């Protein structure tokens, strides 16, 4: 239960407190109600039935503090489950874009997703459909081995003996079944992961022909997942025939001792034939346990994940500001190294630009062009080294305060699933229509609209899959204007464009009437040609920097990189 | 609907209802000795009949459980097969269903679809029957003993029986419409989730945290959640306690007693009551709390057979080489917005095509009929002058390579990346193929060579990921490639070089070429120009520039 409780919020633990309490209270209302029976029946079977009133009397009241305690543990509970799923969730929610961007491996992609994807009924009402049917049935044969101490004190031994074999089967049956259901577990998540990647990758697929379930890597991951599955039921009979011997030995030791008190006659005949009764009900937690085992096994597992989600180590930050009221700051990388992994893509750059005049970066492939403009916006974190804005560290920035600073038109231009005009607001969704219409025909989207038929409107897939790779790339560039962050990275925004739009764009992205620091990643020098300086970064060293006018008859990298 | 997905399962679903009423009735019978002993226990009878009723009460428990634990264990199995072979055909059916599908649907949909719809159908087809069988002939059996034993105190176990029938109706007339919507609720939350995680640098740039739409409809699901679950766990919680043993124990006392300690009944006849009247509530409360489940799992069947019954992308029976001839085809995603309009191309053998025009003009479509991810909504597509509609995905992908506009990498090692297209080919093949595209140098710089794996997260650059789709379409080595804008992300020098590769490779092969840096396609034999879904002019290099037409306006802007 310990990973519940460190995820339980701390404004709620008076309430975890007050749940807990009324558990075991119920639990002893139970078990009272169970062997208030003793005594009933030793009276109504005596010549003096009318002594039995006493003990129905009492068992009435019992019986309805068993029904009123029992309503507000499920209300507690409900209240108890739903609050620790917003909270955590939420946690996860906000934590998820201060992780730092290397936590996202394909493994960790799929934990963050299953985490998330935990929020529908299974984990919300946890508690009332796990831990307090679990707390009833594991604790209701002790509450009635020690409820039978006072009506025979060797017999309430026999009750609790009974349960010392109890928590025994409890604690073996996890230990038996916990690798396969890891394994088991292991399988559904990379068929999910398969699935999902089935789904995205389909034309990929289809061509390569990896699409048929014979031949396809989805199809693998379903026929292991089947194979882990069937497994996971094969190691489950242990946990079942456990319970079920440990069970019949509890059976056997309490049903022993009553006889021999029968036969021995400290024992009453009408109590022993009472003891029946309360050993069914003293056996009943014994199936109902057997039940809830596997289910706290899959509620082990997925509140692993979602711990592991809220352990996940979040980017350095700061509270340091600007003091620009969004003036242009300059830009500069005092020494700054970089590596994914182990690899080194930035080796003691080093370059100052100017407040508000536009830099140009080029160079080979996989020279690490993008690394420089993801360092400036602070998706990254240098390695060593320290990257300014105006003066001003970035790591030392406060978060709020370093995205507001920067906007970006990706190398790969992301859209969320939705309208069109959803996915330009979202750089600012403030701003006026005349802004965002001003931004939109910047970004040369007007022709979109005029040319799509729902215009604006028009419902964008999964990615930006429902519009070309021009489209959606327009759509992003219209979102990066629309910020009025002054430093705006253009990361190859021309790159899916014909010569007509890649020429409007470039124009656009000069004329945008509010000063910034531009920093314009491309491979096509028509689309560089406002740029007051360049940077040749190539094998992570910026080789030459200068005028473009001047680089040309340098006849240095430059000349060569534009023959 | 369900029941046409589900008639495989028709002996083991009947075969698991006379099981269980067998096995329930199993299951009463120690209690029906039990009572039998407290009698004779009573009337001082000898030990051996004590004994052996004990005993013997005692092996039939055993029995119950052994009979119970061997049931669900084979119907679980039966369950279990039963689901890996639906997604078996699930996976086998999207393999042939047309693209646009998976565009609208999103990917989120398709994995609720293959996995939790299939695993939605767990209650109804291993539980659903057992739990209906055993409320239907358990309670019915102690019920008809308690009558025959006394009709008194057998009447009133029909408040509680009443009161959880009153509530099972109304909970399951409350919570029927959440259930339906519950499904839907979950793609949305699926997608966004999706989303929230691929999309991340957008949200770590565009707002963070709070402004994402993520949150929003977080909170907007947690609160469906809660209007669902509240009144829904309240009810489901009051059936408990109205079945439970304790009540039905505490009632039969309250009938009872005052007739024992009148004159009206002996206590000798209570015993049925407190042994068998106990016991029936658990097995209510089954199918109580499994209405649900078999509301889920019927829905969930309903859009599984939906799916099954969706049109597919058929191979027809109607049944130069190298060819491809595109016959005044025309396309529309969506009925009425068309994307291509009466477009005429043939493409020969030893010749380079390119398909040039303004960005969101159709080329990428035109490129995606060839493969057949769509049909044609008028027009004809013919390889070798075999329609596409006529040949399978074998024969139809045996003879057109492609490399797509998205470099789509799956997750796996780089030689897999490299040899999807033929995941048996040496890996000698895969070096050359890679040298060719120019990314072998940095394969080898990477830490575990090609062993590496392109999961996302330890993925490439735009340009290089790029290169390894371009080495993969290269392994492939069909007779016809279809280059949809390769060395868009690559450098110029790059980019000269995989195109001289492709030039060597593809000069006795047909090449649909689909670029933007025009000076990348000035040799082609052909160059056509696609403007608004139709082509507007073809000719070559030299005789488009002095025409003075699109081309011309393209190339100009291009300066
Ligand atoms: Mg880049
Ligand atoms: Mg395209
Ligand atoms: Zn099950």
């Amino acid at each position: 239960i310990r990973t519940l409780l460190r995820l339980v919020p701390a404004e709620k633990r008076g309430a975890v407190a007050g749940y807990a309490v009324l558990t075991l209270l119920s639990v002893l209302l139970r078990a009272v109600g169970a062997v208030l029976l003793i005594p009933l029946l030793a009276a109504l079977f005596s010549d003096t039935p009318s002594d039995a009133w006493l003990w129905l009397g009492w068992l009435t009241a019992v019986t309805l503090a068993g029904w009123v305690t029992d309503t507000n543990t499920a209300r507690l509970g409900f209240d108890l489950g739903f609050a620790v799923l917003s909270r955590t969730q939420h946690d996860m929610a906000d934590r998820l874009p201060n992780v730092a961007m290397s936590w996202f491996t394909p493994d960790n992609t799929a934990t963050a997703r299953q985490a998330i994807a935990a929020t529908g009924p299974e984990l919300a009402g946890l508690v009332v459909n796990l831990l307090t049917p679990l707390i009833g049935a594991a604790l209701l044969p002790a509450a009635i081995g020690v409820a039978l101490l006072f009506v025979s004190v060797p017999l309430g031994l026999a009750a609790l003996a009974g349960v010392a074999v109890l928590f025994g089967a409890l604690a073996l049956s996890g230990r038996l079944s916990r690798a396969a259901d890891k394994v088991a577990g292991e399988t559904n998540s990379a068929f999910t992961e398969r699935i999902i990647e089935f789904a995205r990758t389909q034309q990929a697929l289809r061509a390569a022909r990896r699409v048929e379930p014979a031949r396809s890597q989805v199809g693998s991951a379903l026929a292991a997942q089947h194979g882990a599955g069937l497994r996971l039921l094969t190691m489950q009979i242990p946990g079942q025939v456990l319970f079920s011997l440990a069970g019949q030995v509890a059976l056997i030791g309490f049903a022993g001792m009553a006889v021999w008190l029968t036969v021995r006659g400290q024992l009453g005949v009408p109590e022993a034939i009472a003891l029946i009764v309360v050993l069914v009900r003293y056996l009943e937690p014994f199936a109902a346990i057997a039940d809830l085992a596997p289910a706290l096994e899959t509620t082990r597992a997925t509140l692993n994940r979602i711990q592991a989600v809220l352990d996940a180590p979040t980017l350095p930050a700061g509270r340091r500001r600007l003091d620009r009221t969004g003036a242009a700051p300059s830009i500069e990388f005092d020494d700054v190294r970089f590596s994914y992994g182990d690899e080194v893509v930035l080796d003691g750059v080093s370059f100052t630009l100017r407040p508000g005049n536009t830099t140009a970066i080029v160079g080979p492939s996989g020279s690490g062009k993008t690394t420089i403009l993801s360092l400036i916006a602070g998706l990254q974190q240098p390695a060593s080294g320290r990257v300014l804005l105006d003066g001003v560290d970035v790591t030392t920035l406060d978060p709020e305060a370093r995205r507001a600073a920067v906007s970006v038109v990706f190398q790969h231009p992301y859209l969320f699933d939705g309208t069109l005009r959803d996915n330009v607001l979202v750089g600012d969704p403030e701003a006026d229509p005349d802004d965002v219409t001003a931004a939109m025909r910047l970004a040369r989207v007007d022709e979109l609209l005029d040319r799509l038929p729902d215009g604006d409107a028009t419902v964008v897939g999964e990615g930006g899959t429902a519009l070309s790779g021009g489209e959606r790339q327009r759509v992003s560039i219209a979102r990066a204007l629309l910020k009025p962050a002054p430093v705006l990275l253009v990361d190859e925004a021309t790159s899916a464009l014909d010569n007509a739009n890649e020429a409007a764009v470039v124009d656009a992205l000069t004329a945008d009437p509010r000063p910034r620091t531009r920093v314009i990643v491309a491979h096509r020098l028509a689309s560089i040609r406002h740029a007051d300086r360049v940077l040749f970064v190539e094998a992570g060293r910026v080789v030459e920097d200068g005028a473009i006018d001047e680089l040309l008859a340098a006849g240095g990298r430059f000349a060569q990189f534009w023959a | 609907a369900g029941s046409r997905l589900l008639a495989p399962l028709k002996k083991p679903l009947i075969v698991s209802g006379v099981l269980q009423a067998l096995i329930t009735l199993i299951e009463l019978a120690p209690f029906v000795l039990l009572v039998e002993l407290a009698r004779l226990l009573l009337g001082g009878a000898e030990a051996e009949r004590l004994w052996t009723l004990g005993l013997t009460a005692v092996s039939l428990i055993g029995l119950g459980a052994v009979l119970a634990a061997a049931m669900t264990l084979w119907l679980h199995r039966v369950d279990a097969r039963f689901a890996h072979e639906l997604r078996g055909r699930l996976l086998t059916k999207l393999s042939r269903l047309p693209l646009g599908w998976f565009t609208r649907r999103g990917s989120a949909s398709t994995k609720q679809l293959v996995q939790d719809d299939t695993l939605a159908l767990h209650y109804l087809i291993t539980h659903a029957i057992p739990d209906a069988v055993a409320a239907v002939v358990a309670p019915v059996a102690v019920l008809v003993y308690l009558f025959v034993a006394d009709w008194r105190v057998a009447l009133v176990l029909f408040i509680p029986v009443l009161v959880y029938l009153v509530l099972m109706s109304v909970m399951t007339i409350q919570s029927g419409s959440k259930i339906a919507q519950a499904p839907r609720w979950a793609e949305r939350m699926g997608g966004e989730a999706g989303a929230f995680l691929e999309g991340q640098p957008v949200i770590r740039i565009f707002g963070g945290a709070a402004a994402s739409r993520f949150r929003r409809r977080l909170d907007d699901y947690i609160d469906f959640l809660v209007s669902w679950q509240r009144p829904f766990v309240g009810k489901k919680t009051l059936m408990d306690l109205v079945t439970r043993p304790a009540t039905f124990l505490w009632i039969i006392l309250v009938a009872g007693v005052p007739l024992v300690v009148t004159g009206r009944m002996d206590p000798v006849n209570l015993l049925p009551f407190l042994l068998l009247g106990t016991t029936f509530g658990a097995r209510l409360l089954g199918i109580g709390y499994g209405l649900s489940g078999i509301q889920t799992g019927m829905l969930a069947a309903r859009r599984i057979q939906t799916v099954l019954d969706e049109p597919e992308l058929v191979v027809r029976d109607r049944t130069r080489p190298g060819t491809v001839e595109l016959d005044r085809v025309s396309f529309e995603y969506r009925p009425g917005v068309p994307v291509i309009r009466d477009v005429t191309l043939t493409l020969r053998p030893g010749t380079v095509t390119a398909l040039v025009g303004p960005s969101g003009s159709g080329k990428s479509t035109l490129a995606a009929l060839v493969a057949r991810f769509h049909d044609v909504t008028q027009g004809a597509i013919r390889v070798d002058g075999r329609d596409i509609r006529t040949l399978t995905a074998d024969e139809l992908y045996r003879r057109v390579g492609f490399v797509l506009q998205d470099a789509q990498l799956v997750h796996g090692s780089v030689a897999e990346n490299i040899a999807l297209a033929e995941p048996d080919a040496g890996l000698e093949r895969i070096r050359t193929a890679a040298r060719d595209a120019q990314i072998h140098d940095r394969i080898t710089r990477m830490p575990d060579g090609y062993d590496s794996v392109l999961g996302a997260g330890s993925a490439l650059s735009g340009g290089e990921r790029q290169r390894v789709t371009i080495a993969r379409a290269i392994l492939a080595d069909t007779p016809v490639l279809v280059l949809d804008e390769a060395t868009a992300f690559a450098d110029p020098e790059s980019e000269y070089l995989v195109q001289q590769a492709i030039n060597r490779l593809t000069r006795d092969r047909t090449v649909l070429v689909i670029a933007h840096r025009l000076h990348t396609i000035t040799h082609a034999d052909q160059i056509v120009v696609l403007d608004d879904g139709r082509i507007v002019e073809v000719g070559t290099h030299d005789e488009l520039l002095a025409a003075g037409g699109r081309y011309r306006g393209l190339w100009d802007s291009g300066r």
